[PDB]
């Protein structure tokens, strides 16, 4: 049974890259991170920062989550992310994603002792 | 580091009153939600009461409704618990938490060491 903190790392962390440099980064990564195994996950963001920089967002500014829940935290500094959106043509078992790379504040929901990120909420 | 400072606990007689106070020092912003939880001996931690930074989203556990009252200073990191008509059921270390959602234990990130509250029968 995967932990909620290990799942956030798998779904949303790529510290090994600085940014996405191909249009097929999302296609390769969404498959790589088992994000297309059983359906095509319709959106997913990946964060190109060290795991300590991201984890430390849980000690930064407390904001509301978009569902209005309140254990979310916004990065003080701007961070390098890649948004993946399924294309209009994408269909399981043949998924397909647009890649968009950008430098934005992230918002994550945090939980636990260790208090660590468990959902990627949004960016701005 | 952020420090949590808790005060007001100790011994009381059954049917008496206590007031608990907690401030979070060192946090550069405002914790939207603060709350109180208690853990009695040989038990799991349980939610007692929570309130948001604008005085609303107030929320009380079944067991203490009508006998306890949370307040907060407006837009500030302090949370207060007026406890009344107390019982040996209410004996426990009471804990203050900041930064989570309502009384979902998992969602809160900062915790105090606690005030022990003992109510004799």
């Amino acid at each position: 049974k995967e932990t909620a903190a290990a799942k956030f790392e798998r779904q949303h962390m790529d510290s090994s890259t600085s940014a996405a440099s191909s249009s097929n980064y999302c296609n390769q990564m969404m498959k790589s991170r088992n994000l297309t195994k059983d359906r095509c996950k319709p959106v997913n963001t990946f964060v190109h920062e060290s795991l300590a920089d991201v984890q430390a967002v849980c000690s930064q500014k407390n904001v509301a989550c978009k569902n209005g829940q309140t254990n979310c935290y916004q990065s003080y500094s701007t961070m390098s992310i890649t948004d993946c959106r399924e294309t209009g043509s994408s269909k399981y078992p043949n998924c397909a994603y647009k890649t968009t790379q950008a430098n934005k504040h992230i918002i994550v929901a945090c939980e636990g002792n260790p208090y660590v990120p468990v959902h990627f909420d949004a960016s701005v | 580091q952020v420090q949590m400072v808790e005060s007001g606990g100790g011994l009381v007689q059954a049917g008496g009153s206590l007031r608990l106070s907690c401030a979070a020092s060192g946090y550069a912003y405002t914790y939207i939600y603060m709350g109180w939880f208690r853990q009695a001996p040989g038990k799991e931690r349980e939610g007692v009461a929570a309130m948001d930074s604008g005085g609303g989203g107030t929320l009380y556990a079944d067991s203490v409704k009508g006998r306890m009252t949370i307040s907060r200073d407006k837009g500030k990191n302090t949370v207060y618990l007026q406890m009344d008509s107390l019982k040996p059921e209410d004996t426990a270390t009471y804990y203050c938490a900041a930064g989570g959602y309502e009384l979902r234990d998992r969602t809160y990130g900062q915790w105090g060491q606690g005030t022990q509250v003992t109510v004799s029968s």
